[PDB]
């Protein structure tokens, strides 16, 4: 993982709303790049989202 | 050098068996099994606790291979605490000792040839989706194993790529007095074509009358049942609708000598190539009393390597909840003289009917096409 | 005629009092008594157990924990013997789980409450502090999954999920692994359930950890409250006790008086059959043990020595007094009794963990988010 | 009778017989049970009287 530099409309929204109720936050990617999708896959006996 | 032991019961074909374990080949395995052959009645559990002590503390028995005509689960019970008690491996061949318990105790070295409740689940699911049906519902009764197989096989089908309709799942208990009007009112809810029960011999029997009288099992009714609510197909409770299907274990084609030899060749390979490679051989005392003290030499290798053996091109390994692996399983039916007649055989999850037709049991039309 | 029974306990002082409590329920169809002592082994033991049904041929069968601390084997190899011929047997002192499924034990009737009633107990307790959101914390085993399980069960009943489940392995040297991810959540009411030993190991580590001062409450068993738990127990910890258990004279006569009213309950049915006395000759079942076993079950007790005797559908033996204690000052006091449908405080105090006399939150606010 | 009474799908039923052919009907329905919660029966005026 490497430190990078994020804004934008999402970003302006989230600060408006820690603004307008007073709470913090960590903003940190997602890993796997992928909207979710939930794995039913029979092979392992389990599903999840991903 | 291990003696190994075979104990019959009942009527038996001991000089064929004779045969079969004498031409038993192992010269590369090194094992040079004795083998000891004994017969007994079904005198009791008390009986063959003292047999099995007598044959363990009379030449260093380091084995055992038991059978038995009967039918009950109690002397399979039996046999799993005193393997569990001495220490000392056991297998059970047929009969009675291959009933499949549902438990087993951790500090247990048991061995067992037959399929699991979620083999059977599978099996039957496949059977239904080749049988193109696509929607069934669920009723058991108040068995621990019935919710047991209910909750395997709803897991199993709920994470299903393809479709599947369930109506409803029904508890209804058998033992309530004067429930049973309760239990008839609540059978008429049932409104899908295909239903599989789950409960004992007499229950099933009274489960079936109870939907004859309500009439749901003429025409457009298909019933599924495990393993364990036929039992014997030689007796039949004439209450069972026409067209019942059920699973069982192959007792048909498979040969009761040649299985023998076949478990007591790969038990002695697996116990050779254990001594070979670990060069830890258990031969403690072999008594039956005072062995409380007989658990200082730990015999937990010999049941890790016992899950993992092969011999003459057959797969024979054991699970972690004492089941095989690959069993050979039969699907049979019932025609319209009481009986049953072997339809299909399913192994190594491939399944195979004598009929690319099933037989319907004018409409039904054929049409050709090009 | 005449009918004996037997029992097996060890104390030959309390066979002296089993025997007076026989003479003294034969002035309440003449019953007479048998009792043998318990052996160093389990095989022994079936074939004394085999013997003297052989030599009574009982009906019923008494059994209870020995001098042993486990008291876990004992009940194994008579319900073993018995279940042959599926003849009922009674546990007066015989409090674990493995023997709640009716499957791998088949007849078995209990005197006291298993460790399932625990988790209603919890649930109640709960209720009546208003709390909602816990952390289960249950050690990876048989009785730790039926207290899991009920507790789930409880849970769902209104719609409320656990906030953080964690298993453990039985005898992990290190446990911080487990005490660091539950310690990263926002709930404060943990419950712990798990055995003696690693009850001190769990309780070090949550000590050394900071989180057991102010703000945290804990919500332990009868298991975790003896034992050398104590010496590492910290302020403020519910425990949980039986009114009787340590008592055994008192469930006997209760015992006696539940099997003496299904014996009079039961000499009045067509096609009784007695047990067989021939232990080495007949390997049978008795088709009387079904049926004696429904109608024991079923058999309300009106009024005992230790209260209403009844029995659930899995053979448990219901409506059970608990003794809420507390740790204060390194001395334990009781606090309070639930006599089922509530538990009712006494004029003491308690000391909550931590030295606060208000009732905790037991619960905080997040406000740092991902 | 009972047999093919159970061949009754629809929601409304009308019933043309006597007193006590009714309540012997009402009864082999209530036997069936399709009277209950989903079923509503339409007589004449000589069910009554």
């Amino acid at each position: 993982t490497v430190p990078q530099c994020c804004y934008g409309f999402c970003i302006d929204l989230l600060i408006k709303l820690a603004r307008t109720m007073q709470f913090t936050y960590e903003v940190h990617l997602v890993a796997d790049g992928k909207f979710g999708t939930q794995e039913r896959v029979q092979n392992s006996n389990k599903k999840e989202w991903n | 050098s291990i003696g190994i032991a075979v104990i019959l019961v009942g009527t038996s074909d001991e000089v064929a068996i004779k045969d079969a374990h004498e031409k038993d080949d192992f010269h590369h395995l090194s094992v040079v099994p004795r083998v000891e052959l004994v017969a007994m009645n079904e005198t009791d559990p008390k009986s063959i606790i003292t047999r099995i002590c007598d044959l363990m503390s009379d030449r260093k028995i380091q084995g055992v291979v038991f059978a038995d005509d009967t039918d009950q689960e109690a002397i399979a019970q039996i046999l799993d605490f005193i393997s569990a008690q001495t220490l000392t491996p056991i297998l059970g061949i047929h009969g009675g000792s291959s009933m499949i318990m549902a438990d087993k105790d951790e500090s247990s070295m048991f061995f067992q040839f037959g399929p699991s409740i979620e083999q059977q689940a599978s099996v039957m699911l496949n059977i239904m989706e080749e049988y193109d049906w696509y929607i069934f519902s669920i009723v058991t009764t108040y068995f621990p194993g019935y919710q047991d197989f209910v909750n395997k096989i709803r897991s199993t089908i709920e994470n299903s790529f393809v479709g599947w309709e369930l109506e409803e799942v029904l508890l209804l208990d058998m033992s309530l007095d004067d429930g049973d009007s309760k239990i008839q009112n609540q059978l008429k809810k049932l409104q899908s074509p295909i239903i599989l029960l789950y409960c004992t011999k007499e229950e099933a029997t009274y489960i079936f009358e109870v939907a004859n009288s309500v009439g749901l099992t003429g025409y457009g009714y298909t019933w599924i049942v495990p393993s364990l609510v036929a039992g014997d197909t030689d007796t039949v409770p004439s209450e069972f609708p026409t067209g019942l299907i059920s699973v069982s274990y192959d007792e048909w084609d498979y040969g009761l000598p040649a299985r023998v030899r076949d478990g007591i060749a790969i038990i002695t390979t697996a116990a050779s190539d254990m001594l070979s490679e670990h060069s830890f051989i258990p031969e403690p005392k072999s008594s039956c009393y005072n062995t409380h003290e007989k658990r200082i030499y730990q015999s937990n290798m010999l049941n890790r390597y016992l899950i993992n053996v092969t011999f003459e091109g057959r797969n024979l390994s054991f699970s972690e909840d004492g089941y095989q692996m690959h069993p050979k399983l039969v699907i049979i039916l019932l025609n319209k003289e009481r009986k049953w007649e072997r339809v299909g055989k399913w192994k190594d999850k491939s399944l195979q009917m004598k009929y690319y037709v099933w037989p319907r049991m004018d409409d039904h039309l054929s049409i050709v096409t090009l | 005629k005449i009918v004996n029974i037997g029992a097996v306990l060890s104390t030959r002082k309390h066979e002296q009092m089993f025997r007076e409590a026989v003479n003294q329920a034969n002035k309440r169809i003449q019953l007479q008594a048998t009792s043998v002592t318990h052996k160093p082994n389990a095989i022994q033991m079936a074939l004394s157990v085999c013997e003297d049904l052989i030599s009574s041929q009982v009906y019923a069968i008494l059994v209870s924990h020995p001098p042993t601390p486990n008291d876990h084997f004992t009940p194994t190899p008579v319900s073993y013997t018995a279940g042959f011929y599926r003849i009922p047997v009674l546990g007066l002192t015989t409090r674990m789980s493995i023997y709640s499924d009716k499957s791998i034990h088949l007849s078995f009737l209990r005197t006291v409450p298993p460790y399932s009633h625990q988790s209603s107990v919890w649930f109640e307790m709960m209720r009546v502090y208003n709390w909602n959101h816990i952390i289960l914390l249950v050690s990876d085993d048989h009785e730790g999954r039926a207290a899991q399980k009920r507790l789930e069960t409880l849970l769902e009943e209104r719609e409320s999920k656990a906030e953080k489940v964690l298993q453990f392995d039985p005898g992990t040297k290190n446990v911080t692994a487990l005490l660091m991810e539950a310690r990263e959540l926002e709930a404060r009411v943990i419950i712990l359930s798990a055995s003696e030993d690693d009850a001190a190991t769990v309780y070090r580590a949550a000590a050394m950890l900071d989180m057991t001062g102010s703000g945290y409450v804990w919500l332990v068993g009868e298991r975790e409250i003896s034992g050398n738990a104590l010496r590492y127990a910290p302020d403020g910890i519910i425990g949980l006790q039986l009114i009787n258990g340590k008592n055994e004279s008192a469930h006997i006569s209760d015992a006696v008086g539940v099997v003496a009213q299904a014996v009079h309950e039961l000499l009045e049915k067509e096609n009784i059959t007695d047990p067989p006395r021939g232990c080495v000759g007949n390997t049978n079942i008795w088709k009387t043990g079904p049926l004696f076993k429904r109608v024991l079950m079923s058999s309300k007790y009106a009024d005992g020595v230790t209260g209403r005797v009844e029995f659930n559908e899995d053979g448990d033996r219901k409506f059970a007094q608990y003794s809420i204690m507390n740790l204060q000052n390194r001395k334990l006091v009781q606090v309070g009794i639930y006599n089922g449908t509530h538990v009712i405080p006494n004029d003491r105090k308690i000391i909550w963990p931590g030295g606060e006399t208000e009732k905790p939150r037991g619960y905080q606010m997040s406000t740092r988010l991902k």
